[PDB]
């Protein structure tokens, strides 16, 4: 259901994935590998806000920078697009 | 919610 009412955010979301999947076309693995990142982080994150509140989850904001930044090298430009979409933790 | 939930569904749009 979302809460926000803003196209631009859902454009940019589409640009930034795209723009991944353009960049590692040769290699799916890179693509694949990312994806999985993020699905795991939210399977965390609902599992948490399901268990009330005494729960520790494994994947953070935080955990998956550093996942992210080892997986992606050289590649400062996109973990950096990213990290933008984090809040202020 | 947007900062992981969000690429999610978009990649799962563009995708299938």
């Amino acid at each position: 259901s979302l809460q926000n009412n803003q196209p631009v955010e859902f454009n940019h979301a589409i640009n930034y994935v795209n723009k991944i999947k353009n960049r590692f076309q040769g290699q799916p693995d890179i693509y694949k590998a990312f994806l999985e990142i993020l699905h795991t982080y939210q399977k965390e994150q609902r599992n948490a806000k399901e268990a009330g509140g005494n729960y520790t989850p494994a994947l953070t904001e935080q955990e998956v920078y550093a996942q992210v930044a080892r997986l992606f090298k050289n590649q400062e430009d996109l973990l950096s697009e990213f990290g933008q979409f984090l809040p202020d933790a | 919610r947007m900062n992981i939930q969000m690429l999610l569904e978009a990649a799962d749009y563009l995708e299938r």
